[PDB]
């Protein structure tokens, strides 16, 4: 789940992820982009 | 993708490793100077 | 020497108090335990600078007198400073999955055994006072605030 | 030669700390008929 | 294949920089050990 993904790995993108409250999937997308993952290796749902 | 990320990382890491190497060289020379100072102190104590 | 006469006297008292096997000289491995009892937190690498016995040293043949002990205590004391509780609890805020300022006891006790240097459950369990009762989520503030008194 | 005549399910129960605190052994209906109507070179229950 | 052949050079350069860094670390620790030895000597002389 997106909140769990962020809370577990945020250290890797803490400078990129904004402090203000929002949909955690945006923060997850920012982190996944910072890691530069190939879009075939993952899929983003509404919760999972 | 992994190889590209690594290529970027190696470039950064080599430059930082040069900085670390330089820091160790400085600390080496500081420890050598300390050794000389305490050697002088030991000789003074022996003479005393 | 940066230590006072009173500190040197206290160290000499400690040196001969934490004894003995039989001889009045302290053992090579046990020396580290004396330094740790004197409240210092150096890594075993600090001893490895002297490198007494490159192999497994059950025998502890590299015994120390006070004149050999005191310099090691000094290089330990001058090694590094130590960070505030915020530097500790940031690690816990990263390890946590709840996002509430506490952490699951069963998970954290395992993590603190596996990561870095190894410790026994006997060692680790004694560090916690807010034990894992009906509530699994231990407040790690109590742990850090207690141990940092040492 | 060691063929089980029965189906079984074991379970072990844990506390909040993650240690064992109890257990249960369920066992289902067994091939009881064979025990007195033995086919060639087959055996009854080992206990006999 | 091209990326691997390229990364052999970076790996080699980083490895040699690590060798130099390690040499400085060894000399640093040697000087530090010398400092400890002569400090012990100075303390013995002071006690005497």
């Amino acid at each position: 789940v997106f909140q769990e993904f962020r809370q577990r790995y945020e250290i890797l993108a803490a400078n990129a992820i904004p402090k203000g409250f929002m949909d955690g999937k945006q923060a997850c997308i920012l982190m996944i982009k910072a890691l530069e993952l190939d879009p075939n290796l993952y899929r983003i749902g509404q919760s999972k | 993708s992994n190889l590209e990320k690594k290529q970027k990382k190696f470039d950064q890491m080599l430059a930082e490793e040069k900085n670390i190497s330089s820091k160790y060289a400085d600390e080496r020379d500081r420890a050598e100077a300390e050794a000389r100072e305490k050697e002088t102190k030991a000789l003074s104590l022996a003479r005393a | 020497c940066d230590f006072s006469e009173e500190q040197t006297a206290e160290f000499k008292e400690a040196f001969q108090l934490f004894d003995r096997t039989g001889d009045g000289k302290i053992l090579y491995s046990q020396c580290g335990d004396v330094m740790r009892a004197l409240g210092q937190n150096p890594t075993n690498a600090e001893v490895m600078k002297v490198l007494g016995n490159p192999k497994s040293d059950e025998m502890n043949l590299k015994t120390l007198n006070f004149e050999q002990f005191l310099p090691m205590m000094q290089t330990i004391a001058k090694n590094k400073d130590q960070g505030c509780f915020e530097d500790y609890v940031e690690g816990l805020r990263v390890f946590d999955k709840e996002g509430n300022g506490t952490v699951m006891g069963a998970e954290i006790r395992h993590v603190l055994v596996t990561l870095g240097e190894k410790m026994t459950e006997e060692e680790v369990e004694q560090l916690v006072a807010g034990h894992e009762d009906s509530n699994g989520c231990i407040n790690y503030e109590e742990l850090v605030r207690m141990v940092l008194s040492g | 030669d060691n063929s089980s005549r029965f189906g079984k399910f074991i379970r072990i129960n844990f506390d909040v700390t993650g240690y064992i605190v109890g257990a249960n052994i369920e066992t289902y209906l067994l091939e009881k008929s064979r025990a007195i109507r033995q086919a060639k070179d087959e055996r009854t229950f080992h206990i006999f």
